[PDB]
């Protein structure tokens, strides 16, 4: 017997819909070998929103469905997430692990024992909207941590991570704590340390501070020191460009180092207002 | 009986540190931890406190009800010791 | 410059190479620049936008959201007249009715939906009157077709949508807003089948401008008005921000022209204190983000 789910709250053959929903609850149907589109969940929610029926009960599910129908069509979000669907599905009950593992292996390196075709993975995301970026980035980080938990130390390889302007997306929090256990490292680069996570800063073992002026930025950084001194905080307020103050486990005493220049420089694009005429 | 090992005196419950009859203190540079310790510090002992902010590697200050008087102790190494893993990334990147 | 109150006009007299507008004939050097040389500009009710229309409809009552969505989504392939509510026949014969509200041959709604999803129906090339949307909104929801050989009439739905119909039609029956909309019409249509590109290219070219390598007449675009709306002006001013953000994102790096803005008195209209919806917040946040990507 064939049944189809409708869109505009169509009421068709409600006497036999009860057995359909009971079988769906008890999982007495045929497995699908393709990936449905993301609106399938919305259709299922509409169906499940629910002898006589009362509109009062169905009125409770409007916000989520309206948000989904007002967010899916946006080009900005549609530019990032792939909603093609129809992907091949394996037979069994471990489909999630395969889908997670494929992306994790491609994006964040491979498992121990397998050769790689690269050693540096540069990712460029300049068009990504920061309204939706933090949630996606946090989800990716937490998925990486969850995958790493099963890997263990015996099946892991050293990895190093560099994060520019990390205060935007550093905001789920288990990666830093388990980095030591799972042989991982991080570098935090930012411009307003007041927004940084209170726990993440304390875990850091070395500190590089450039010209920093606001009191609140140096009020909290004072509060999160473990192996520094009080004799160099004065020079922070007047640090010239290209000069840094370091204190940690790599120096017997704090040192005022002028950084060497690395060639070639990074992509620093300047919008000239006279050449373009 | 209990033995407390920690690195953040401010993260301890304030009513359990005062219950400890004895005390120990190695190098600690964060002022908020030293102030918390001084909140439960024996009066009249100030010269040894200045060493606490600058105690070198492996030096301890002992003051309490089981010592004749405060002393800067040089703790001696015991063999065998702890695991001391300290994984090094150079050896696996050869 | 995006002025709010009309006081900057006093000191800006006698500036060469300036295009002036307040809320075809072009003069040039050799003529003095003075007052009483103003123009007018009108905005239609279609330019508010699909999201803007949804926000102004504020659907927060039971099952009105699907009805509003399908009413707005059933305009390009709907056959309707001024006062004739009938269903077009595929065969060719016509069975005429009257203005009375009676259920006749309406079971073919499923066939019409399938045909319009198939995209092989005749389209409409007229400019829809404003009351057409109200008629479409009122039409859906009232009728409930039975499964087979029957019909059922329910007044509970009509009573529930009576607040909906009154709030949508009474606010549309206003005079303060009516003085800034022009119904002259009489535009032109471009063939080729990609007319949807034209429907946005026309305003992005006229109101916003051209790309590099081309020629546009106006170089400064002053907007100033004296009439102020307590609860409608900030929405209309913020309505222009979403369209500008979409245009700026779609332009990309291939086409981008420098623009300097001078919006004034932002706290009056940037964050409206009698509204709860946070959609505009993301809108101007994205616009500010786009101001960094290119010369803005």
């Amino acid at each position: 017997e064939t049944f189809l789910l409708y869109d505009d709250c169509r009421d068709t053959n409600q006497s036999k819909l009860a057995e359909w929903l009971d079988l769906l609850r008890r999982r007495r149907l045929k497995r699908t070998n393709v990936w449905p589109p993301f609106k399938s969940l919305a259709t299922l929610v509409a169906e499940f929103g629910c002898s006589k029926r009362d509109a009062f009960g169905f009125s409770n599910v409007l916000p989520l469905v309206k948000i989904i129908q007002q967010l899916a069509e946006d080009i900005r979000f549609k530019s990032i997430v792939n909603l093609n669907g129809g992907g091949e599905l394996a037979d069994g009950g471990t489909h999630w692990d395969k889908a997670m593992s494929d992306e994790v292996d491609y994006f964040f390196g491979k498992e121990k024992g397998q050769e790689n075709d690269w050693n540096v993975h540069i990712v460029n995301m300049k068009n990504l909207a920061q309204d939706h970026a933090p949630m996606l980035l946090s989800a990716l980080l937490e998925m990486f941590a969850e995958i790493l938990f099963r890997r263990g130390q015996e099946r892991s390889y050293p990895t190093v991570l560099l994060l520019e302007e990390a205060h935007h997306y550093l905001r789920y929090e288990r990666l830093a704590k388990e980095g030591r256990k799972f042989k991982c490292s991080l570098i935090v680069s930012t411009q307003r340390p007041s927004e940084l996570s209170p726990t993440v800063l304390a875990m850091c073992s070395n500190w590089f501070s450039l010209r920093l002026t606001n009191e609140r930025d140096l009020q909290a950084l004072r509060y999160a020191m473990e192996s520094g001194n009080e004799q160099i905080l004065k020079q922070i307020s007047g640090l010239p460009r290209g000069d840094a103050v370091a204190f940690g486990s790599a120096f017997n005493l704090p040192v005022r180092i002028s950084i060497n220049q690395a060639r070639p420089g990074p992509k620093s694009s300047d919008a000239v207002f006279s050449e373009e005429w | 009986s209990l033995i407390v090992s920690t690195q953040r005196p401010s993260e301890l419950s304030p009513t359990v540190l005062a219950m400890c009859s004895n005390w120990f203190s190695l190098r600690l540079t964060n002022e908020r931890d030293l102030q918390a310790l001084r909140y439960a510090m024996e009066s009249g002992n100030e010269q040894i406190l200045k060493q606490i902010s600058g105690l070198p590697r492996g030096d301890a200050v002992a003051f309490g009800s089981a010592f004749n008087l405060p002393v800067r102790i040089s703790i001696n190494q015991a063999r065998p010791g702890p695991k001391s893993s300290d994984a090094v990334f150079s050896e696996e990147w050869a | 410059i995006f002025d709010i109150n009309g006081e900057y006009a006093q000191a800006f007299t006698g500036i060469p190479n300036v295009k002036h507008t307040i809320l075809e004939k072009k003069q040039q050097k050799g003529e003095l620049y003075s007052e009483e040389y103003y123009c007018y500009k009108k905005i239609p009710y279609q330019a508010l936008g699909f999201a803007g229309l949804i926000k102004l409809l504020r659907p927060s009552d039971k099952t009105q959201l699907p009805a509003l969505r399908n009413a707005l989504s059933a305009i390009n392939r709907t056959h309707f007249k001024s006062r004739n509510i009938y269903l077009e026949k595929d065969d060719g014969e016509t069975f005429l009715l009257y203005d009375d509200c009676r259920d006749t041959n309406q079971s073919k709604l499923a066939e019409w939906l399938d045909l319009l999803r198939r995209r092989r129906l005749k389209r409409t090339n007229v400019w829809p009157p404003f009351k057409s949307l109200a008629t479409l909104v009122a039409e859906f929801g009232c009728v409930a077709a039975d499964r087979s050989n029957g019909s059922k009439r329910d007044a509970f739905g009509f009573s529930n949508v009576l607040p909906l119909v009154k709030i949508i039609q009474q606010l549309a029956e206003d005079i303060r807003f009516k003085s800034i909309v022009n119904l002259n019409g009489g535009g032109e249509l471009a063939d080729g089948g990609t007319h949807w590109d034209k429907a946005m290219s026309d305003e992005v070219d006229y109101f916003f401008g051209k790309e590099k390598g081309q020629e546009n007449d106006w170089n400064v675009h002053i907007v100033n008005m004296k009439n102020l709306a307590q609860d409608h002006a900030p929405m209309l001013l913020s309505a222009l921000l979403e369209m500008f953000a979409e245009i700026l994102f779609r332009r990309g790096q291939e086409r981008s022209y420098p623009t300097v803005l001078l919006l004034e008195e932002a706290h009056h209209y940037l964050r409206d204190p009698y509204a709860e919806i946070d959609s505009q917040i993301k809108a101007y946040e994205r616009l500010a983000k786009e101001g960094r990507k290119f010369k803005c």
